[PDB]
């Protein structure tokens, strides 16, 4: 599930710093940007993720 | 009724297609372009072909 | 617990068939890394662009002797030559041992071919052997600078000059298998040429005779068969057409001596009747109008005429030479088919 | 492609070469793949695994 | 090579063949011998058991 | 048939064969095996037919 | 030249770009700076050792290119030993050692490539093995680098092993071809 | 067969070569022994013993070590 | 452009592979099929890139 | 007598195919590619429909060798080959008129490049 | 069942979204309400009022 | 070379005992084997250290 | 090499006046991690020549290669799927002109650029082909020319 | 050099017509395909002759 999802997180991060330092608008809705993009991302690893922390336990 | 149209004349078409083409087409498998008769060329399995041709 | 020993005894050959044999596709040194392909990421090993050889003989060593061999050429060169000796030696009395076996008890059966097939090998065999002259020909014509120097430059002089007399002033007209460079090796190995002259025809006939007296075409250990066929069928050919494949193929069950004891009587009594007149005036008539008959494919009552001549005499051919077997009818020949006088 | 073992054969991959051309069961069993082994029998008194 | 003919004889006096051979070295020619190559492998103590 | 035997002596209609030859001969192919089993791979995957007649497969019992 | 010159000049003397940095691109017309671009100079380490190690390897294997062909060679009195002159990395002349024993012209290892060696033009190149260094050396056929009176020795002491057996044997040689190997004769 | 004919060397270990045919030497010095044939190899036993040995773990060149 | 900046490190990436390579092979005085193959794959993978 | 045409048969597209005579009637007097796999075809056709085992496996060591010849001339043929077409392509881009004027419109966002929403990007009234 | 939920959700939702994406001369309010219809009258959100009693 | 006939006659019950017994098959004596290589492995030098 | 990497590399700094001390650490750094990068691989090399190469051996860097390669092609492939699905503004009146907007590049200047990668992997693969029966020293032009 | 080529693609043009019009005279093909072929052609013009006859 790690291998099927975190390139979706990596790329996400990657984006958003590029939006922070870059300014390159992707989650800026002035002009295209899609800020509901950015949770959809990070929401897609995120709940693999907890289902991955939980998986081990049983 | 242009479904039937059409699968009656690719119904025909395997029919006279059949000896014209396919058949005659099987020909240039007798042999290789060297002259030797035709013979096995694996590609990964070395499937056993004992039976004749 | 069975604790294997690096030994080679009995007991440890006792547990030969409980282990997979070694897989070899992934020994060695690969030219191509990994397949990109997801359909066999995991069916297919990686493929080779050049070839396995199989002639190799391996052989165990100490650490000392292979340290030795290493470091000394000349002590490498003897146990190599002692070696190859001794599996010569090994490989002679294997064949002696199973020629001893298949003496005592006899061969296991018959071979199910079909005569096509049978036919198709022999022939393969002759153009494998006619290959092998031609190039061994043009590897002696290509090394020839190489292997003999010091006669080198009065050998390629002479082929020099005789290339420039035929292609300076006249064309080269050459007729049969015949080629440019053919006659340039010819002229430069002149020499060995007397001695040797391996002519194309006289080598096909010795290298048929060969192949047909190795004994491994002998029709005893064949069981023809149509092979197409859905079930094990014998062959259905015509009588006539048995008849001729057992001509054509005389030399494969009949032994060297009594080879050649009939097919010297054949070529006697072929010569008598050449020599009658009758075939005399045929070969003359078939001369008289040899310019006319070039002037067109059709061909003339002069060469009919020698066809038949030619057909009668491979019937009377195959009567003298199987002249002293019982079990054979002459009478068929007697009003024969169009397609049994072609056969 | 085949390795020359005169020349480069050493320790490991001579005892490997050794396995792939004489099947000595000492040197099969060291360097049997490990993703299959040959299926066996059920151990018994008579005849065990 | 060749092989002396009452040295044969002595062979074949001496022990009687019943079984066939088992190597494919029977079927081996005289040329595919020659044509051969001779490879050492170096035998020593095993220590890797992987 | 016979219109093609007579015509088949001249030089300019046999051009168009000699070409054709030419091509053929011009249009051979290779077909090499890439596999590490390879040649003698190949050679005992077609023994199926022939095992069978080799002396090894003879009944003969140890006892 | 290709290497500093022209970048030095595209990349520093001037802000335009060139029609291949951005004709496949879609962005709209603009200048380059040097100097508002990795702030960490993350550039220095790289363009530093891609400088050093492409001379180095374009040096290195021009010299291993120059390697075989040979300048210089003398047989050493009594005729036991050759020095050879060698090219140097820039040039220059380098001195080595060689066995005539060891010295051998060793045929191709394909037979079909014989016609395609150099060798086989009356001015070609002659391919000589050092059987012990595993080196070569190339020498020109052309009779004017050659000294007349210690030629025909060095060229049969160093093609032995071109032999005529190595074009096949025919079927009259094809039994001499090995020495046969008696068993038993000695004894039973 | 084509013998090694002689060897002009004052050297008697090298007359080894008269004794085998020319096909030979090919063979088993020139063909698939040719980075071996007629060689010492003792630089092979070197670099095993140095690749086999536990020496330091910090390598720079396939010839020398990091500083 | 973000995926043009990967490419570009794909390709700084295999350029040191090769580099690599060259230098070993230099140091050796030989190629090596294993190596040699694995530059000729990343050359077409970066192609494919 | 239509039967006699489609469930006829030819001999040929049954029985197994003989060997082209012609094919190796004349030949040129070259080791070259054509004989090489004509010699490699003739081995490897007599090795998988022959039942002596003796006579393929120098057949086989033959074959190897063929193999490595024929590689060897496929080598020669595809260094050729392919530096025939790399410079001809070259040449070819050399000699030929690349259009330059194709439409440049794609380049252009005249919205983008000047931004119309000036400053409410930064925030509206308040 | 999954994923025949999801070949509906995409045979309502993605696929329909692609066949208009520039203005339409003619009839562009009834084929954008055509494709409009089936994703907006899905039986999930529109059934229960049938048994509403229930709550 | 039937297969069934071979086997019938070859694979019985009754010979249980007889047919999975180990044993050196009586071969002719060669010295460089068995009288040769005893003699040099058991002269090996020992060291106490 | 030495000369020409020193020049550059002391007019680089220079041409920007880089705070000598905090750039010598980070390039320290850099230099700490790169050596150790490639002195594990240069090890893995060294000891590989001799007993140590073994077909399991030969079949992990395989997979390691393979396994590498695709963690790569999955990064950029997550790229190329944003790339395809990249938002944009409505068509009806924010923005009219995406329509025109196609981004199509020409050919006939793609091909052009594309032909040295081809020339590259032709050359490798001649390369391989040729490695059965060439010497170090004649493969060194194609070795070369492959690296220009 | 252009006429020495010109010259033995005739060369190679008569042969093959020659062959084509005279191999049914000797044995040189295996099988002897053109005499037979000649040979079956002579018996089907006699055999459409007698057929004429016969008819009559
Ligand atoms: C409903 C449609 C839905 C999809 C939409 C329509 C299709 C869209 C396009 C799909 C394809 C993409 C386009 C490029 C195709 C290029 C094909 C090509 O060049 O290779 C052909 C290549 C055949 O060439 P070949 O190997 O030379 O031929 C055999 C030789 O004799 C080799 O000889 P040998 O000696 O080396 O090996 C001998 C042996 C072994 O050789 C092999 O073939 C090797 C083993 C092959 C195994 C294939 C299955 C395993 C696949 C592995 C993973 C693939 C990728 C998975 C990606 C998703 C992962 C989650 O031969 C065989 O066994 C041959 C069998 C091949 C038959 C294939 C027939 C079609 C499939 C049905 C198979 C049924 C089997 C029998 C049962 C019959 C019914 C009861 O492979 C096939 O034809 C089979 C491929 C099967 C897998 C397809 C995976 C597609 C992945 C892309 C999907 C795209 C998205 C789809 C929608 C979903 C979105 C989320
Ligand atoms: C309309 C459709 C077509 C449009 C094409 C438009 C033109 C595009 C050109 C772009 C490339 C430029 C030219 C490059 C030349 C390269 C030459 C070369 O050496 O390459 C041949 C080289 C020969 O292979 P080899 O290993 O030497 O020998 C294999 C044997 O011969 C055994 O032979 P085999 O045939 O059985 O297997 C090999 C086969 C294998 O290839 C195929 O069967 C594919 C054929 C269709 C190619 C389509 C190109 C892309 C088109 C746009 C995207 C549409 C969706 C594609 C989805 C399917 C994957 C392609 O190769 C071929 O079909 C030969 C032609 C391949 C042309 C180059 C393909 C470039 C692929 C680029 C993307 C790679 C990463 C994709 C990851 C998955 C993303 C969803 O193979 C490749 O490089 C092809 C690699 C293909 C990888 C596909 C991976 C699929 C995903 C599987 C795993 C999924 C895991 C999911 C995990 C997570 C789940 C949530
Ligand atoms: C419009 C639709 C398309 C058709 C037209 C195409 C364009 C025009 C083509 C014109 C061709 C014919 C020109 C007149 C020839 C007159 C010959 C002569 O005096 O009679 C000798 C001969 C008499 O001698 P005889 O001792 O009684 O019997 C000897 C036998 O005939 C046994 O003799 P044989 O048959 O073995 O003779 C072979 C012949 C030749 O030997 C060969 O068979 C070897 C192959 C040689 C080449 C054959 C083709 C040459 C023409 C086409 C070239 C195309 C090049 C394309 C280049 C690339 C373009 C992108 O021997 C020679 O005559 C030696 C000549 C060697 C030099 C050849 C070069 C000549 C100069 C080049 C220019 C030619 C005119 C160009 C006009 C403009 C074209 C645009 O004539 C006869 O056999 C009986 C007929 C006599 C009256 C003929 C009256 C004129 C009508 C002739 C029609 C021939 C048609 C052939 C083709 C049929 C369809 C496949
Ligand atoms: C302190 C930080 C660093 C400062 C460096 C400053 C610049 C120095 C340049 C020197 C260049 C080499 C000169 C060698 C001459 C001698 C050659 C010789 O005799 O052969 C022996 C041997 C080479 O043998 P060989 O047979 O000649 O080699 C031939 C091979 O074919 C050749 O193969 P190989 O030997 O090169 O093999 C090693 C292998 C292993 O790889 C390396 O060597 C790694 C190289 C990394 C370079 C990093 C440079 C960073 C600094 C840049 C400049 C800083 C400012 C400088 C000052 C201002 C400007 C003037 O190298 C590679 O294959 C590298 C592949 C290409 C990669 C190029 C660099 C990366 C580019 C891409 C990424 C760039 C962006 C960063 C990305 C990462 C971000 C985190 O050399 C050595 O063992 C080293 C030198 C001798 C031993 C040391 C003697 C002095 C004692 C040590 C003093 C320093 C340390 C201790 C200080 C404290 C003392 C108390
Ligand atoms: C855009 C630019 C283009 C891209 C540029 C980069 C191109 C890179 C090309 C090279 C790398 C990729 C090549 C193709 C892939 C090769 C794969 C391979 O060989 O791997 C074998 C590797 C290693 O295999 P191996 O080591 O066993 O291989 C040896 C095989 N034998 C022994 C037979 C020789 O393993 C795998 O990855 C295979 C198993 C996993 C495969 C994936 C299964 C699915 C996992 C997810 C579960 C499903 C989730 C839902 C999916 C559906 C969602 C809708
Ligand atoms: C790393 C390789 C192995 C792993 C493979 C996978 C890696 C994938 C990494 C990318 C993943 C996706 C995210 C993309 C992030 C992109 C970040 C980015 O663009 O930053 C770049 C940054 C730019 O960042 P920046 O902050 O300067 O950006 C400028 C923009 N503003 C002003 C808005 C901030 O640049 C660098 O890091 C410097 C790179 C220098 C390269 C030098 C190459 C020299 C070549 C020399 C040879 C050529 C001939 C000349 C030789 C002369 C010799 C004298
Ligand atoms: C072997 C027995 C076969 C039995 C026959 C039924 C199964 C056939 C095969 C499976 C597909 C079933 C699809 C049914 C719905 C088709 C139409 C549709 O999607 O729209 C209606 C509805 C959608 O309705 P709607 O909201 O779009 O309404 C359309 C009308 N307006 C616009 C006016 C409101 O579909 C769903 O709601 C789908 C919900 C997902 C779950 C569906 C489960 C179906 C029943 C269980 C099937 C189990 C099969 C097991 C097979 C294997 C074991 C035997
Ligand atoms: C700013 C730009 C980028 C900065 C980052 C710097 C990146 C540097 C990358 C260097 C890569 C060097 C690879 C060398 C591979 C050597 C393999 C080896 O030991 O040989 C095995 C062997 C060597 O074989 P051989 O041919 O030498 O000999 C075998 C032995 N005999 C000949 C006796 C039989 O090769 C193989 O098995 C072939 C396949 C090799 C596959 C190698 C894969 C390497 C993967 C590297 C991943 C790196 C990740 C980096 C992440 C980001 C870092 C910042
Ligand atoms: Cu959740």
């Amino acid at each position: 599930m790690l291998a099927t999802i975190t390139p979706v997180l990596g790329a996400a991060v990657i984006m958003m710093a590029f939006d922070r330092h870059w300014q390159t608008t992707f989650f800026e809705y002035a002009y295209g940007g899609d800020p509901i993009l950015s949770q959809h991302l990070f929401w897609f690893f995120g709940h693999p993720e907890v289902y991955v922390l939980i998986i081990p336990t049983f | 009724n242009i479904r039937a149209h059409f699968w009656s004349n690719f119904a025909l078409g395997l029919l006279i297609t059949g000896p014209i083409f396919i058949i005659p087409f099987g020909k240039a498998f007798r042999n290789l372009r060297s002259g030797v008769p035709y013979y096995f060329r694996p590609k990964y399995v070395f499937t056993q072909k004992n039976q004749y041709n | 617990l069975v604790r294997l020993r690096n030994e080679y005894s009995p007991e440890m050959d006792y547990y030969l068939s409980n282990f997979h044999p070694y897989e070899m596709q992934e020994m060695g040194e690969s030219d191509t890394t990994v397949l990109m392909s997801p359909y066999k990421y995991a069916s297919h090993y990686e493929y080779t662009q050049f070839e396995t050889p199989s002639n190799m003989v391996y052989s165990m060593v100490n650490p000392d002797e292979h340290d030795r061999l290493l470091v000394d050429p000349a002590y490498r060169m003897e146990r190599t030559k002692a070696l190859e000796e001794k599996y010569k030696v090994y490989t002679s009395s294997l064949r002696e041992v199973e020629k001893q076996f298949e003496e005592r008890y006899g061969r296991a059966g018959q071979i199910n071919i079909s005569k096509v097939t049978y036919s198709t090998l022999i022939d393969v065999e002759k153009a494998v052997l006619k290959m092998d002259r031609l190039f061994r020909k043009v590897a002696k014509f290509e090394n020839r600078a190489f292997i003999d120097r010091a006669n080198h430059s009065r050998r390629e002089k002479r082929m020099l000059e005789r290339a420039q007399q035929r292609w300076d002033s006249n064309y080269s007209f050459f007729t049969g298998s015949l080629t440019e460079e053919e006659q340039k090796y010819r002229d430069y190995y002149e020499t060995e040429l007397e001695a040797y002259p391996e002519d194309e025809g006289i080598e096909q006939q010795l290298d048929q005779q060969e192949v047909l007296l190795s004994g491994r075409y002998d029709p005893k250990l064949y069981d023809f068969q149509e092979g197409y066929t859905k079930n094990p069928e014998d062959d259905q050919t015509s009588l006539i057409e048995k008849k001729a494949f057992k001509f054509r193929y005389r030399l494969a069950n009949e032994t060297s001596e009594t080879f050649q004891r009939r097919n010297n009587r054949m070529v006697e009594r072929q010569i008598k009747r050449f020599q009658q007149p009758q075939y005399k005036h045929a070969f003359e008539q078939l001369q008289k109008n040899i310019a006319i008959s070039s002037n067109s494919g059709n061909a003339l009552h002069s060469e009919y005429g020698y066809l038949e001549l030619l057909s009668n005499e491979s019937v009377q051919l195959y009567k003298d030479y199987y002249e002293s077997d019982a079990e054979e009818d002459f009478k068929v020949f007697e009003n024969l088919s169009s397609k049994e006088k072609l056969v | 492609r085949m390795t020359n073992t005169t020349e480069e054969a050493f320790d490991e991959v001579s005892h490997e070469w050794q396995a792939l051309v004489t099947s000595n069961p000492f040197d099969l069993n060291v360097f049997n793949y490990l993703e299959n082994t040959q299926t066996s029998n059920f151990g018994t008194v008579d005849n065990p695994l | 090579t060749v092989i002396n003919s009452e040295f044969l004889t002595y062979l074949k006096s001496n022990y009687k063949i019943s079984f066939s051979a088992s190597n494919i070295v029977k079927y081996l020619s005289d040329k595919s011998v020659n044509n051969s190559v001779i490879l050492y492998l170096r035998k020593n103590k095993i220590f890797n058991k992987s | 048939l016979f219109l093609i035997n007579n015509y088949k002596a001249y030089k300019i209609n046999t051009f168009f064969l000699y070409i054709y030859i030419y091509l053929n001969n011009l249009n051979i192919i290779w077909y090499p095996i890439f596999k590490a089993y390879s040649i003698f791979g190949y050679y005992k995957s077609t023994r199926l037919n022939f095992i069978d007649t080799k002396n090894e497969n003879i009944k003969r019992i140890k006892y | 030249w290709c290497a500093y010159f022209v970048p030095y000049n595209i990349f520093f003397k001037t802000h335009m770009p060139l029609e291949h940095a951005y004709d496949n691109l879609f962005f709209p017309y603009f200048q380059h700076t040097h100097f508002l671009w990795d702030n960490n100079a993350l550039h220095i380490p790289t363009v530093g050792g891609v400088a050093i190690y492409a001379t180095y390897i374009a040096l290195s294997y021009i010299n291993n290119i120059w390697k075989d062909y040979v300048v210089r060679a003398q047989f050493s009195k009594d005729k036991e030993l050759l020095f050879v002159t060698r090219v140097s990395p820039f040039g220059t002349t380098e001195e080595e050692v060689y066995e005539v024993a060891h010295l051998e012209h060793l045929p191709p290892s394909v037979r079909s490539g014989v016609k395609d060696l150099s060798a086989q033009d009356a001015d070609g190149l002659v391919d000589v093995t050092c059987m012990s260094s595993q080196r070569s050396l190339v020498f020109y056929k052309g009779d004017q680098y050659w000294n007349p009176k210690v030629y025909n020795d060095f060229i049969n002491q160093t093609s032995n092993l071109w032999t005529r057996n190595y074009t096949g044997y025919n079927r009259l040689e094809v039994q001499n071809s090995v020495e046969q190997v008696k068993i038993g004769f000695s004894h039973s | 067969m084509n013998r090694f004919f002689k060897v002009s060397s004052k050297y008697q270990y090298y007359k080894y070569l008269e004794q085998y045919d020319a096909a030979f030497l090919r063979k088993y010095q020139s063909e698939t022994h040719w980075y071996l044939g007629r060689r010492g190899a003792w630089k092979n036993l070197v670099i095993k013993y140095a690749g086999d040995h536990i020496s330091l773990e910090e390598e720079h060149n396939v010839k020398y070590k990091t500083h | 452009a973000i995926c043009l900046f990967a490419k570009f490190w794909h390709f700084v990436f295999i350029f040191l592979f090769w580099v690599f390579f060259v230098l070993r092979i230099n140091e050796l005085g030989r190629i090596r099929y294993p190596l040699l193959v694995a530059n000729v794959q990343n050359f077409i993978i970066i192609y494919i890139m | 007598m239509i039967w006699k045409y489609l469930q006829r048969t030819n001999r040929g597209n049954i029985i197994q195919a003989g060997l082209q005579h012609r094919k190796f009637e004349n030949l040129p007097f070259k080791q070259n590619f054509d004989n090489l796999t004509k010699a490699y075809d003739l081995r490897m056709w007599y090795i998988s429909n022959s039942p002596h085992e003796a006579k393929n496996l120098e057949y086989v060591n033959e074959l190897e060798a063929l193999h490595n010849e024929l590689n060897y001339q496929n080598s020669r043929q595809f260094l050729f080959r392919t530096v025939s077409f790399l410079l001809g392509w070259a040449l070819f881009y050399q000699f030929y008129e690349l259009p330059k004027t194709y439409d440049w419109q794609d380049t252009q966002e005249p919205k983008h490049q000047v931004p119309a929403y000036g400053d409410l990007e930064e925030g509206g009234d308040e | 069942v999954c994923g025949i939920y999801v070949i509906h959700v995409i045979y309502n939702y993605m696929i329909p979204y692609y066949w208009v994406s520039t203005p339409l001369k003619n009839d562009e309010f009834t084929r954008l309400r055509m494709k409009d219809y089936i994703a907006s009258t899905v039986l999930e959100e529109v059934y229960g009022i049938s048994y509403a009693e229930w709550g | 070379s039937d297969p069934n006939d071979f086997y019938r006659d070859a694979y019985r019950n009754e010979n249980r005992w007889i047919d999975q017994s180990v044993f050196t098959p009586k071969t002719s004596k060669m010295t460089h084997y068995d009288v040769e290589w005893p003699k040099e492995l058991a002269s090996r030098p020992v060291t106490k250290k | 090499g030495l000369l020409l990497g020193l020049s550059s590399i002391y007019y680089l700094m220079y041409v920007r006046l880089l705070p000598f001390n905090k750039i010598i650490f980070a390039w320290i750094l850099v230099a700490m991690f790169l050596y150790w990068l490639l002195s594990g691989f240069v090890f893995f090399v060294k000891k590989y020549q001799y007993s140590k190469f073994t077909a399991a051996i030969q079949r992990f860097w395989k997979r390691t290669y393979i396994i590498f390669w695709v963690i790569e092609a999955g990064t950029f492939s997550v790229f190329f799927y944003l790339t395809l699905n990249a938002s944009s503004e409505p068509v009806y009146m924010y923005d009219q002109i995406k329509i025109y907007k196609t981004h199509l590049f020409s050919w006939r200047w793609f091909l052009i650029k594309l032909l040295p990668s081809v020339s590259i992997i032709l050359l490798g693969y001649y390369l391989q082909l040729t490695l059965k029966w060439n010497l170090f020293n004649k493969q060194n032009t194609i070795v070369l020319l492959i690296t220009l | 050099a252009i006429r020495n080529f010109v010259f033995k693609i005739s060369n190679q043009i008569q042969n093959l017509a020659a062959k084509r019009s005279l191999a049914y005279l000797n044995q040189i093909d295996s099988q002897s395909v053109p005499s037979r072929a000649t040979i079956n052609m002579k018996d089907q013009v006699t055999q459409m002759q007698r057929e004429i006859d016969n008819m009559a």
